[PDB]
């Protein structure tokens, strides 16, 4: 009972909820941020050619 | 960090473009443009005859 | 259950087993690449102005 009470006090956020949040955040970074950065890299390469 | 790097890249590109356009304005004055036109006309007439 | 929760969270936070990773490795690699390319663009710009 002491261990269960300690788990409930320490459970905000639920470990399963937290792992889900972590997995969502990881997917968001790959879908939005990584491609944005790739686009910017490509743009910089074009500007070099313009130079 | 991503926003900052994007702003830096855009600023460098605009500087480079500004300086290019300033050099072109210095090179093709109305007097010179008229001469370049005369030279063209003579060259074009030669290309046509040949 | 506790052991499983601990193992799952740890695996997620320590992908290479030895270091706590706060940034997505894929993203960290892109930041570095973008920084390097901007440094090259800045050289070319300085060189042309000079």
């Amino acid at each position: 009972s002491k261990t269960q009470r300690a788990l409930q006090k320490n459970t905000n956020p639920d470990t399963d909820a937290l792992l889900k949040s972590l997995s969502d955040h990881y997917s968001l970074e790959l879908d939005e941020m990584v491609p944005k950065m790739q686009r910017l890299i490509q743009q910089c390469e074009k500007h070099q050619e313009y130079g | 960090n991503a926003e900052y790097l994007e702003a830096k890249s855009n600023a460098l590109f605009l500087k480079l473009r500004m300086e290019e356009l300033q050099v072109l304005t210095d090179c093709y004055t109305p007097e010179k443009v008229l001469v370049h036109r005369q030279i063209r006309d003579t060259l074009e007439a030669g290309v046509k005859k040949e | 259950k506790l052991d499983s929760h601990l193992k799952e969270l740890r695996d997620f936070m320590y992908p290479e087993g030895n270091t706590l990773m706060l940034t997505t490795p894929e993203l960290s690699g892109e930041f570095h690449q973008l920084g390097s390319q901007l440094e090259k663009l800045n050289h070319i710009t300085v060189e042309i102005l000079g």
